[PDB]
């Protein structure tokens, strides 16, 4: 079938986690697959974000109720006509 | 020579019994990825749509 063939015809942006999964089930006797867990956690996280959803959520609310707001290195935005401007 | 040909007739039964404990008990044997799905590409792993392929994809 077409199972990691990305777009351009290479690889998903989340094969190596399920090459990963499929290593460990390859090499695991059916019904000992509880140890198999741990790489299906990492690529059903890789597929949907979502562990990492709730990390950015618990870091933006504890920086959206301060009033310094940002003392570090900041992100600067640019106009698209302006990549290399300076 | 009746209970002769009792005796055959029950391990008859007795044999049939412990015939149909085994084979209800091989249906719910687990089986390998080499009998159960494709015999030879036994293995599970993909190496999946290699055109544009990146070195470091493998784990």
């Amino acid at each position: 079938t077409a199972a990691g063939i990305s777009l351009t015809g290479g690889r998903n942006r989340c094969f190596s986690e399920w090459q990963s999964f499929m290593h460990c089930t390859a090499k695991t006797d059916a019904k000992s697959r509880a140890q198999c867990l741990p790489n299906f956690e990492d690529y059903m996280e890789c597929l949907h974000h979502t562990k990492e959803k709730a990390r950015l959520r618990e870091i933006e609310s504890v920086l959206k109720q301060k009033k310094e707001g940002l003392e570090a290195p900041p992100v600067k935005v640019i106009p698209v006509k302006a990549i290399g401007l300076v | 020579d009746i209970l002769n040909e009792e005796a055959k007739i029950v391990q008859a039964l007795n044999n049939q019994r412990e015939l149909t404990i085994k084979m209800h008990e091989l249906k719910r044997e687990e089986k390998d990825y080499a009998h159960s799905y494709s015999p030879l590409f036994s293995d599970p792993v993909p190496q999946g749509g290699s055109i544009g392929k990146a070195p470091g994809s493998s784990r």
